[PDB]
């Protein structure tokens, strides 16, 4: 429901290769395997993954 | 506390942990640094896992389990499955719901049991070195590995009094056993792990960010029944067909014959992958009604090539598969590297390196780097390295069959995980009670060439009219890889219920109750381990008591000389034996008649 380009907070116009790099350092922050802690931020993560995997495919990131 | 690191081979076991900042493997009780993947029952209820099971495998052949990884999580009609039926020696037979099994001793017993046997040993030495109890460890696993597969073995590791962290993927661990030395930058790494029963090729990248190793896996394929065993089992045939054709005698029938030929031809193999020509030489093979029989083979390298050729040749086409999935070519791999034992071979390392046109890494021990990459991989669960992150993927597409036949997927194969992927369903008919869904994992575009996960039912939806209701259905795949269905009623919230038939596994009373039997084989093997103890202590005493005699020559009464003798032969009758009462007791004895002796002693 919230914006793809702003939970990852990109410029809606910047190219692949930066909404790599900031989903690297997202996956950093949000990824269950690194804090250990809850599901919480596997759900969260799980959700910058499906951003990064919307916006790095030319066609589906025109819609 | 801590978690340790366990790389569960098919061949070969071994356990490593984290010294603070540095990871070491552990030697074994034994001494040895990797445990073989063997477990024996004994007549006397002992277990024996290791190098003594190995020992005494040719007494006690069809209650020695080895290569029980290439059983795990698969199905009794599996083709795989069969074929090793024909080939082993202890029986494997059909579960209850399908699953493969295996009988010892007329009992019946799932494979989870016997790997959590091998787990339990690496838990105990990592406790002995450690000098605290171990409750919690990661597990490596094939890449390849299917969900069944990977959730059988989580279930072997809570069996072993585990709990069980992550299932980390083998070559997944090995790349950050590589990345711990190296510095700031990137790279794209080709894993070539080819071990004792599984196959697996993992295109990975390992990108330095801030101080921040990210380990990404590109693409995986691999397969899991594809090892050094099949290599063994190719020589054995040309063994057999060799002696078959130059003595008269189809040996595949004397069992015994069989243990030593496998043996052999491992042995003749390994010998291979350093020298120009071995023999195979076993004297009284067998025995003919005329007469023993021998035999005595030249194998040349050559001759070795040829016959596993076909095998090294079926390894690189998921090369082919995994460089297209990840979008690479092979000039665009910087680093490949060689794990498990049977890419020592000249010919795998010959193919690999003409494929890359690259020579693979001389500084990975491919033994020892999976368990140390998994060590690393519990140290970042815990916290003691903050430096490494692993993004992993899922090998293999996760969809559900369709009409037709037809299979639709839902998660395609090499998706980041953990992930999840949420689909709408509806009712077809009127009033339809309830729905089903088959869950299967594979590439095929028919659904039974695909393994299957099983058929979900949704029961309980009231009346309605065709395709009105809304039920969404949640695909979780978690760190491990493993799958979680999760449904839930769309517009209203109200969670629903689901019902998974015609599945494989082990469920949660199976679970507690061999839980429970494993700790009764624990107790059972500490009271072996102790009448082990209590049988040296026997021996030391008679060696003392009958120098002790020599030295008193004629100064010892002929009576108490009588009776000292006699209590020493019946000491040496007990401990022979395995009972660890009548050892103590034969000692006692041994003692009170010995009193004159240790009086004459008089420092
Ligand atoms: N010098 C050698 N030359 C050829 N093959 C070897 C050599 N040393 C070991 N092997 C083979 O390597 C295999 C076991 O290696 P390894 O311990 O890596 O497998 P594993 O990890 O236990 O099995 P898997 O990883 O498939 O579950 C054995 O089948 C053995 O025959
Ligand atoms: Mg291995």
């Amino acid at each position: 429901k919230q914006d793809y380009y702003e939970i990852l907070g990109v410029s809606k116009t910047a190219e692949e290769r930066e909404i790599r790099k900031a989903y690297k350092r997202l996956a950093m922050k949000y990824h269950p395997d690194r804090n250990q802690g809850d599901k919480e931020a596997e759900a969260k993560f799980k959700e910058i993954k499906e951003a990064y995997e919307v916006l790095t495919d030319s066609q589906k990131r025109a819609a | 506390g801590k978690i340790i690191g366990i790389d569960l081979g098919t061949t070969n076991s071994c356990v490593a942990i984290m010294d603070g900042t540095t990871p070491r493997v552990l030697e074994n009780a034994e001494g040895d640094r990797t445990t073989p993947s063997i477990i024996a029952y004994t007549q006397d209820g002992c277990t024996l896992v290791g190098q003594p099971a190995k020992r005494q495998a040719v007494t006690n052949p069809q209650n020695t389990l080895f290569a029980i990884k290439r059983l795990i999580g698969r199905r009794f009609q599996d083709e795989e499955v069969q074929r090793d039926v024909s080939i082993m020696p202890f029986k494997i037979i059909a579960a209850d719901n399908g699953d493969a099994w295996v009988e010892v001793k007329g009992q019946k017993m799932a494979p989870p049991q016997i790997s959590a046997e091998v787990l339990k040993k690496m838990k105990k030495t990592a406790e002995d070195y450690l000098g605290e109890p171990v409750t919690e460890a990661v597990i490596t696993v094939p890449a390849y590995f299917n969900d069944a597969q990977r959730q059988a073995t989580k279930d072997a590791g809570r069996i072993a009094g585990l709990e069980v962290k992550r299932i980390i993927n083998e070559p997944t661990a090995a790349a950050l056993a590589y990345g711990l030395d190296k510095g700031t930058g990137n790279r794209t790494i080709a894993v070539y792990d080819l071990g004792g029963g599984a196959f697996d090729i993992s295109i990975i990248e390992i990108d330095e960010v801030d101080g921040e190793k990210t380990f990404e896996v590109l693409a995986t394929n691999g397969d899991t029944h594809l090892g050094g065993e099949d290599f063994d089992s190719r020589l054995i045939n040309y063994l057999v067909e060799e002696f078959k054709k130059d003595q008269g005698i189809d040996l595949r029938n004397d069992p015994l014959a069989m243990q030593r030929l496998k043996e052999a031809a491992e042995k003749a193999k390994i010998e291979l992958s350093s020298a120009q020509q071995t023999d195979v030489n076993l004297p009284y093979i067998t025995a003919d009604a005329t007469g023993p029989k021998h035999m005595n083979i030249k194998v040349t390298r050559a001759k070795l090539e040829s016959l596993v050729e076909d095998l090294v040749n079926r390894s690189i086409e998921p090369l082919k598969v995994a460089l297209q999935d990840a979008g690479l070519s092979v000039s665009d791999i910087d680093d490949v590297i060689l794990v498990g034992g049977q890419t020592r071979m000249p010919m795998v390392q010959k193919k690999v390196a003409e494929f890359f046109g690259k020579e693979p890494r001389k500084d990975v021990n491919p033994d020892e780097a999976v368990a140390i990459g998994a060590a690393v991989q519990g140290g970042v669960l815990t916290g003691d390295v903050k430096d490494v992150l692993l993004l992993d993927v899922t090998p293999l597409s996760l969809g559900i069959e369709t009409m037709g036949g037809v299979m639709t997927t839902l998660i395609a194969k090499n998706t980041t995980i953990p992930t999840k992927h949420s689909q709408v369903f509806s009712t077809a008919e009127d009033n339809q009670s309830a729905v089903t869904i088959h869950v299967l994992q594979g590439e095929r575009k028919r659904a039974a060439d695909n393994k299957s996960l099983g058929q979900f039912n949704l029961d309980g939806i009231n009346p309605a009219p065709r395709g009105m209701p809304q039920i969404e259905v949640t695909f979780d795949i978690d760190a491990d890889g493993i799958l979680h269905v999760s449904a839930k009623d769309k517009n209203s919230g109200k969670e629903q219920k689901i019902t998974i038939k015609a599945s494989s596994g082990l469920n949660e009373d199976e679970i507690q109750k061999m839980v429970r039997d494993a700790e009764a084989n624990a107790e059972a093997d500490r009271k072996c381990e102790e009448l082990v103890q209590t049988r040296n202590q026997g021996d030391h005493l008679l060696h003392s008591t009958r120098k002790q005699v020599e030295e008193a020559g004629d100064k010892l009464p002929a009576d108490d000389k009588t009776a000292i003798e006699s209590a020493l032969t019946a000491l040496e009758t007990a401990l022979k034996g395995e009972d660890k009462a009548a050892i103590e007791a034969k000692m006692q004895e041994l003692a009170q008649v010995s009193q004159k002796l240790m009086e004459i002693a008089q420092q």
